[PDB]
């Protein structure tokens, strides 16, 4: 029932559409869902799939370490 | 210091093909996706071409896909814009920039190269024809019509450059035979017309050729 | 899918809020944007970090810099960016030059050389001198007949002492043509006025 | 029991590292793995994912179809 990625008990969907971080945290909320959390993934197999794309803090999720406010990148929304 | 030098512009004849480069220095390369714009002469900034940070994604303008081909080499920390099938349109100055957003994302310029000039034409070298705009307590107008030269630029001085107040020397425009002109001109007193000489030293470094015009009052 | 930037120019003076605006066909995903561009130079980000006088905001089909205190530094073009569906496109651009008082432009006629028309090609120069503002239409009359297509304009840049232009406009006409022809005009408009100036052959 | 994308019975495992296309096959069949087969994700919601990454025949799996880097891929058929 999850066409995305599935790790415990969350579904990460996938929105290729490059987007900044306000229409795509808004476009998850339109979903009822939210941005993934960068502590519940970055130690999993899922940084391989999440890395550049959207966190819930606003910053992209990084594995190893501008102006995030009007940058546009690819997200998951998930819950 | 975050530095983009780029090189390999130059005069080519329509339907050849010409090989941009692009040198980075002072940040990590391989994390940051680079594009390519140009202006051409007297007009706007047009985006040309991206390509990702990892080299996977690339993507055009419709005036350019088929003909322009961009690539990077991380080792070597460049960045390339193999152009065929040049058009004269594609006559501008092309500039490499460093999206400043990391990773797979597209963001703002916040480093620009130098720039590097690309001229597309059939024309060949050639220097300026010069010719006299004659003056007919008043003040007169005079100068000199730089006509028929190629490629871009000219410098234009007055009396080997002791005469510098009043003097405007346009932007060159491009004929439609495809050779460029110019005209500089001065205003000086009418008094001085009978004591004074004036000179224009049009100095064409392309084609090695420096013209010097004596203008005379009619 | 047409970018405009309003007012394609205009004029300020040093301490005055300017905005310039950026619109846009539809929504286009993400304004990303403005820059700054001096003549023979390099476009430059503008940050709205520093106290900052540049401020950028967009809505949607909207997009405004605003620049609250203007230096003599910041005399040039502005170009937006925007991202849309895999492509980055700049605006039009807008041209910010330094406010002064109206000047008419000092108007020259020049018939071509004797030693041009020995080639079979006459050039018929017009000049305008030290003018401002920017805007000029000039338009050759050959006999009071218009004439379009067969000249060519060329402008200075705004001068650092008197914050003045001077155009150039060049009427190209074969040496057969221009001696088949007595009176050559050239005519400048602006505002309420036109003056014409003119020479017979 | 699928660290990955799982689609009709079958699990694809992202490899990060980016490989030339006879390496990347040659280490999904070290696992008893197949690269992708771009007619049986082209049309599904893995084409974003796959999209990009080398597939069986020796091409990246593209959207539309119609220059030989390393590129990242997909092991499935485990």
């Amino acid at each position: 029932s999850c066409n995305g990625l599935y790790y415990q008990g969350s579904c990460y969907i996938l929105h290729s559409d490059y987007k900044s971080f306000e229409d795509a945290k808004a476009n998850c909320a339109a979903e009822s869902s939210t941005l993934p959390n960068k502590s519940d993934v970055l130690t999993t197999w899922l940084i391989d799939y999440v890395e550049d794309t959207w966190g819930s803090d606003g910053n992209p999720i990084t594995k190893t370490t501008s102006d995030v406010s009007q940058e546009v990148r690819k997200y998951f929304c998930t819950g | 210091q975050v530095q983009l030098v780029e090189s390999g512009g130059g005069v080519v004849q329509p339907g050849r093909s010409l090989r941009l480069s692009c040198a980075a220095s002072g940040f990590t390369f391989s994390r940051h996706g680079m594009h390519w714009v140009r202006q051409a002469p007297g007009k706007g900034l047009e985006w040309v071409t991206v390509i990702s940070y990892d080299g996977i994604k690339k993507y055009y303008t419709d005036s350019v896909k088929g003909r322009f081909t961009i690539s990077r080499d991380n080792s070597k920390n460049t960045l390339y814009l193999q152009m065929n099938s040049l058009r004269p349109d594609d006559t501008a100055v092309y500039y490499c920039a460093r999206q400043d957003c990391g990773g797979d994302c597209f963001s703002r310029f916040d480093s620009w190269g130098q720039g590097t000039l690309v001229t597309v034409s059939s024309a060949s070298t050639k220097g300026p024809s010069v010719f006299p705009l004659a003056p007919s307590g008043g003040t007169a107008a005079l100068g000199c019509l730089v006509k028929d030269y190629f490629p871009e630029p000219v410098t234009v001085s007055w009396n080997s450059g002791a005469l510098t107040s009043g003097v405007h020397t346009f932007p060159a425009v491009l004929q439609s035979s495809g050779l460029y002109s110019l005209s500089s001109v001065v205003t000086v007193p009418s008094s001085s017309l009978g004591t004074q000489t004036y000179i224009c030293n049009v100095n064409h470094k392309p084609s090695n050729t420096k013209v010097d015009k004596k203008v005379e009052p009619k | 899918i047409q970018m405009t930037q309003s007012p394609s120019t205009l004029s300020a003076s040093v301490g005055d809020r300017v905005t310039i605006t950026c619109r846009a066909s539809q929504s286009i995903s993400s304004w990303l944007a403005w820059y700054q561009q001096k003549p023979g130079k390099a476009p430059k980000l503008l940050m709205y970090k520093a106290p900052s006088r540049f401020s950028g905001s967009g809505s949607g089909t909207e997009f405004t810099l605003t620049i609250s205190s203007l230096q003599p530094d910041d005399f040039a073009t502005y170009y937006c960016q925007q991202y849309n569906s895999y492509s980055l496109t700049f605006g039009p651009g807008t041209k910010v030059d330094l406010k002064r008082t109206v000047a008419a432009p000092s108007v020259f006629i020049f018939p071509p050389s004797d030693e041009q028309l020995k080639s079979g090609t006459a050039s018929v120069v017009c000049l305008l001198n030290n003018f401002y503002p920017r805007e000029a239409k000039v338009q050759w009359k050959v006999d009071n007949a218009l004439q379009s297509g067969n000249s060519q304009e060329s402008v200075t840049e705004q001068d650092s002492k008197d914050s003045t232009y001077s155009l150039s406009s060049t009427l190209t006409l074969s040496k057969a043509d221009y001696e088949k022809h007595k009176v050559y005009a050239c005519e400048v408009t602006q505002g309420t006025t036109s003056v014409t100036k003119s020479f017979n052959r």
